[PDB]
RNA sequence: UAGUGGUGCUAGCAUGCUGGUCACUGUUCUGGGCGCACGCGCGCUACACUGACGGAGCCAGCGAGUCUAACCUUGGCCGAGAGGUCUUGGUAAUCUUGUGAAACUCCGUCGUGCUGGGGAUAGAGCAUUGUAAUUAUUGCUCUUCAACGAGGAAUUCCUAGUAAGCGCAAGUCAUCAGCUUGCGUUGAUUACGUCCCUGCCCUGUAC
């Protein structure tokens, strides 16, 4: 089964957020101690709706919040994430616990000197 | 009469705190041996055993040659040139956690007191102390 | 009785050199653990390796591979609070590079950005 | 200097500073070549004798103390007896004879 | 080839019959003409030297001059 | 100074593909590979043309020449890479041996290069692209710079290569040396 | 608002010496951007022993600072470090600050081996500024150990407390320099000339 150090994954989604936060390495405790903005609070908000009105996917909701962590709330969720420019789709995996969704959205193309 | 100024640095340092050693009063921190003294340093000191006690003299010699002294000092003092890889080199300070066990580790042997003005001045038993290894010293020769 | 080659981890070192240093051939131990290690298996520092006996090479081997028991102050390890499992490691011999070259495929699993860049540049 | 003397007198025995005069003394080149294109030969005037004398010297131990066994002192040492001697072995007399042969082939 | 590092009880024979036969010792001598690395050098003259084989006349941490006397 | 665009007009209308930029230079600047020289008295290509046809038209390995006027010379791009960062060549003692038969070669046609030297090697394997201020065999000099280009090639499989009828170890002789064209080209010394 | 010496008190040593405590010399909002096959140029760090590392010795000058509120910070305490916490002086020849700086000196380890030279690239974790550090500001700890053996053709600056070595302060500035200017420490070799090269300034015939 997956784990995250050393919690199993049944344990986690029951796990709050500011139980969460005790495991989290140092960046992410000093971001939610300095404090985070309301901001998610509406994004939680439309993804709770959209989960539960659900029949089976919960289909994209889309946002600009880069900037936002991973947390066990939003687990298998799917999103669309703007890149500055169009939408990438995306489905919550419990791997991607503590990553920001900026990492899944490439800002800018390869390049290749043809 | 003699006085400790009337003796060459290292070797006065070096036959107080041969005898610092034999009296065993003066107490070790115990994670001595892992600490490198200086965030600048690379490999702690090499001689494990005894690096305690010479710096613990050194502290000693310098308070007494002057009005008074504190943790902050002590740290500019021991400072030294960090490499920073491929940029040029800089002036940092060293440990301080040392620096403030050894005064505290001097005092309970009543070389040293805290001074009105802050810091730390010699004790007349300090004096009392200090003179008479310097006599010692010259008269070994 | 001096021995001018020895195995252990399966890494070949040379007698002819200090103790401490011949030590850090092996993948993972850097002088700073060498140094310290030595000084917890209380061995000769000053002695070159070819000097070691049987029983003075393993304790050795056994602190380099248990050393949370000897009360190293666990900052001092490489591998501090892991991710799958909250415990502390130090990673040694073919072991490194096998936790290493599998960190960047489990991003790759994830499509993050840096496993993708790592994989594009090859 | 100080450690480079004190070797000097104990291989050999003369007053070292004397060894010292006879390695400047024998090595400043007495003549030399111009250019004119073509070389002409033309002699040198002592104090720069002098000074030939001095580069050399330091030069050829600096050259044999790098990447050394030897350090700086037991290898300046070891030019200034070799070349108070006539000794071809040392590096400073063989950069003078081929600057007094070149500018006789050229006067 | 390199230099040996332990002392073998023949070449500890061999030092001590040889070395008076100089006129001028230090690291470098030795390292030199015996096939033995620095960090015996600096051993071995401290032994020689209070055994009174060889008479210091300076000493200088990097540089050192013992002589035949 | 117009004429550093005009002079294109002989080039542009007697020569097809457009090239690209490869590198400014000191000397000369060049971009199926372009050389464009660096006012009145460049139109130096001459020489160097009709200098790189004869050795060309001799069987030395060098760009062969196709065309050349107003100071614009044009040649065959090269293949290879520079030698300066070559670290693992499956051949090394074949390769050594004919970088030495090659200076034979030049001494024979009474030529004598002045740095043949891995800035101007490019990778038998190799090819020599270009002979900055070569001199005559008869030139006051020829031995003491003959030897230089020996001992520098020497040098090189020495250092990275750890190297050290033929010349070299398998050869009856370890390496040439100068006691065992310049008429037509007078570059120095008759 | 500075220094020396005496005078009063006082500590240690010895039967004078070193220290502490009166006189003189249009509008606006959210997200992104300011990537690298390669060519040219100003820099930083090295290739080790005239060295690297450990301990000990111990010396400057030019700057800059808060009531608008919150700048430069001594001392005590906590911690391996980065860092944190409780108090304090200075609107300044008065306090930080003797800005106890680095090179350097002395005593040990290493022994000519890409080696204990060199630290790019990369993995894990802990902090700090900010509304926000992902493509990553900076700091700390452990691990990984790449090229590079003094560098072809070409080419820059310079005649004395100058070059070169070494470090500091200000500038910009929430944070962030390998940059710019100024300052001090250690301190050479080689000329004291010429029109050869390059460039500038004066006074008709093969062009």
């Amino acid at each position: 089964t997956h784990s995250y150090r050393g919690v199993d994954l049944e344990k986690l989604l029951e796990m709050s957020t500011e139980d969460f936060v005790k495991l989290a390495p140092a960046r992410v405790r000093r971001r939610f101690a300095r404090g985070m903005t309301s901001k998610p609070a509406g994004f939680m908000k439309k993804l709770r709706a959209a989960k539960l009105a659900a029949p089976e996917k919960p289909a994209p909701v889309r946002t600009h919040m880069r900037n936002m962590i991973i947390v066990p709330e939003m687990i298998g969720s799917v999103v669309g994430i703007y890149n500055g420019k169009a939408f990438n789709q995306v489905e919550i995996r419990p791997e991607m616990l503590g990553h920001y969704l900026g990492e899944f959205s490439i800002t800018y193309t390869p390049v290749r000197h043809g | 009469g003699v006085s400790v100024r009337d003796v060459a640095a290292q070797d006065f340092i070096n036959a107080y705190a041969s005898f610092l050693q034999r009296q065993g009063k003066l107490e070790v921190p115990g994670y001595v041996d892992i600490v490198k003294t200086s965030s600048g340093n690379e490999m702690p000191p090499q001689d494990a055993e005894g690096w305690f006690y010479k710096r613990a003299a050194s502290v000693a010699r310098h308070i007494y040659m002057r009005k008074q002294v504190g943790v902050g000092k002590l740290n500019k003092l021991y400072g030294g040139a960090k490499s920073r890889g491929v940029r040029p080199y800089k002036h940092i300070d060293a440990s301080g956690s040392i620096n403030r066990k050894v005064l505290q580790a001097l005092e309970k042997i009543g070389i040293v007191e805290i001074s009105p003005k802050g810091g730390r001045r010699i004790s007349e038993n300090g004096q009392r102390d200090l003179d008479r290894i310097a006599a010692q010293t010259l008269e070994e020769d | 009785s001096f021995q001018h080659i020895l195995r252990l981890l399966n890494t070949n070192v040379d007698g002819n050199i200090k103790i401490v240093y011949a030590l850090t051939t092996i993948k993972g131990v850097g002088r700073r653990y060498s140094n310290l290690v030595c000084k917890k298996a209380d061995v000769d520092l000053h002695k070159r390796a070819g000097e070691l006996t049987q029983e003075e090479l393993e304790r050795i081997v056994q602190i380099m591979q248990n050393p949370t028991h000897y009360k190293i102050p666990a900052w001092f390890l490489n591998r501090q609070n892991d991710i799958t499992d909250g415990k502390d490691y130090h990673t040694l011999a073919n072991n490194v590079e096998s936790k290493l070259r599998d960190d960047l495929e489990r991003l790759k699993k994830i499509r993050a950005h840096r496993g993708i860049r790592h994989f594009w540049g090859l | 200097i100080k450690h480079t003397l004190d070797i000097i007198n104990v291989l050999t025995d003369q007053n070292p500073i004397q060894v010292v005069v006879d390695a400047i003394t024998n090595t400043g080149p007495r003549e030399d070549t111009t250019r004119v294109a073509r070389r002409q030969a033309v002699d040198v005037s002592p104090l720069r004798r002098v000074n030939q004398a001095i580069a050399l010297l330091t030069i050829g131990a600096r050259e044999a103390a790098f990447r050394n066994i030897k350090t700086i002192a037991e290898t300046l040492a070891e030019e200034l007896i070799n070349a108070a001697k006539g000794s071809s072995t040392s590096y400073a007399i063989k950069k003078k004879d081929e600057l007094e042969r070149v500018a006789k082939s050229n006067r | 080839a390199q230099h040996a590092v332990i002392l073998d009880q023949e070449k500890y024979d061999r030092i001590l019959k040889e070395v008076p036969t100089y006129r001028y010792v230090s690291v470098s001598v030795l390292v030199d003409r015996l096939k033995i690395g620095g960090s015996l050098a600096r051993i071995a003259l401290r032994h020689l030297e209070k055994e009174g084989i060889i008479k210091p006349i300076s000493k200088h941490s990097k540089q050192a001059i013992y002589t035949r006397a | 100074n117009g004429i550093d665009y005009l002079a294109l007009k002989t080039m542009l209308n007697r020569d097809y593909s457009v090239g690209n930029t490869i590198g400014v230079g000191k000397e000369s600047d060049i971009y199926r590979v372009m050389k464009i020289h660096r006012m009145h008295l460049s139109r130096a290509a001459n020489k160097e043309y009709q200098f790189m046809s004869m050795l060309y038209s001799k069987g030395f390995k060098v760009p062969e020449p196709f065309d050349n006027s107003r100071h614009i010379v044009v040649m065959e791009l090269i293949e290879g890479y520079p030698m300066r960062r070559l670290r693992k060549h499956k051949n090394i003692p074949k390769l050594y041996s004919d970088l030495m038969c090659f200076i034979v070669d030049l001494a024979n046609s009474g030529l004598i290069h002045c740095d043949f030297n891995e800035f101007n090697i490019m990778i038998c394997g190799f090819v020599v692209i270009d002979f900055p201020q070569c001199i005559s065999i008869q030139h006051q000099d020829a031995d003491y710079y003959f030897q230089r280009d020996v001992d520098c090639i020497r040098r090189f499989f020495k250092k990275k290569l750890k190297y050290e009828e033929g010349f070299g170890d398998g050869y009856k002789y370890a390496y040439p040396d100068f006691k065992r064209l310049d008429e037509l080209v007078q570059a120095s010394g008759f």
